């Protein structure tokens, strides 16, 4: 089971996206664990993720998080997918980042 | 909701950045850099002011599907803003003390 | 609601006055007036105590039209009271520091 | 609700204990006991960290019978945790100042 961690200083809004992603992962039997955390834990919690996703509000922090976790694929969630709360779409982008990372 | 929810995320992030700047301002003071501390507090204040202004609008036109009821996220947004504003004010006092400590 | 709403306004105002007095108390300390500072803190505390007492009643008999649910304004009132009480306590500590600073 | 409600009580108590320890930590500093202060601060931080972790889960999987809505107690829990964490951080700064005051 791969760990997909989402980071944003506003878990409440990201938390809703996480619940929809979990529903989708169950529907299609994707072996993943999805958790939302505030941006302050990106360095502490990110070390255990298989893929690190940043909320669109914290996109400006991408370079810093990449330097903090040089051995993890880190990327920003598409703002439209995020605003629309597209659990399936974001789940797809996360699995993709993992595949593109393992090869 | 759409904007209100995305707006709250922005407010939470803004409030978080404000605190971050405030703590950073304090750190400057510890280094004996009163000039940088002062500049950081000013920017932090401005950030809060803009955030507070947005919240003011969010309280004057309080949503809420039901009669008296209001947007739930309002209180959440207020929580972050109130905490950040208070923190900064106290931090400002702390910085002034550092100045009095001579250092 | 009628009273609860008007009561919250009173609490918010009271909490605001409490903070105002607290900051004023601190200002007195900066002027080297420990006597006036002490007097101001005492009054601030009494104001908070009365406000807290009113809130206590508002929490013991929590309204709410529905089963478990409670008055929404309660949390709002608590937010102001909690912030004011905390601020005042910290300000008290800050004032004590001014006294230790000799000044 | 059952757990969520009992959990909030635990969080409120935990947050309260955290503040209590923090103030106690400050008191140690006033006695000129930097060692005990430092130890008390560390424990307070750990208590908050555990409390924050529990809240994180409570925000990622926000209940709520209705669509977007979330558990009301969440905000209440956040209020106590946010206040306690902030207080503790400021108290830490205050303690550091006591150390700089030499005493």
């Amino acid at each position: 089971k791969k760990h997909i961690y989402l980071f944003s200083s506003a878990g409440m809004s990201t938390s809703l996206l996480v619940s929809k992603m979990r529903a989708q992962a169950e529907k299609y039997e994707v072996p993943v664990i999805i958790e939302a955390f505030p941006e302050t834990l990106a360095g502490e919690k990110g070390q255990n993720a298989d893929v690190v996703l940043l909320g669109p509000q914290i996109a400006y922090m991408l370079p810093e998080i990449q330097r903090l976790l040089p051995n993890k694929p880190v990327e920003v969630i598409d703002s439209l997918l995020y605003g629309k709360v597209d659990g399936l779409g974001v789940l797809k982008a996360a699995v993709a980042a993992i595949k593109k990372a393992a090869a | 909701a759409e904007e209100l929810e995305e707006v709250v995320m922005g407010l939470i992030i803004n409030s978080g950045q404000a605190r971050s700047l405030a703590y950073a301002a304090l750190k400057q003071a510890k280094q004996g850099d009163f000039a940088a501390a002062k500049a950081m507090m000013d920017q932090s204040r401005m950030a809060l002011n803009e955030a507070h202004l947005v919240q003011t609008k969010l309280i004057e036109g309080d949503a809420g599907e039901g009669k008296m009821k209001v947007s739930l996220v309002l209180v959440e947004a207020q929580l972050h803003l109130m905490t950040s504003m208070l923190a900064r004010e106290l931090i400002t006092e702390l910085i002034e003390l550092h100045e009095k400590l001579k250092a």
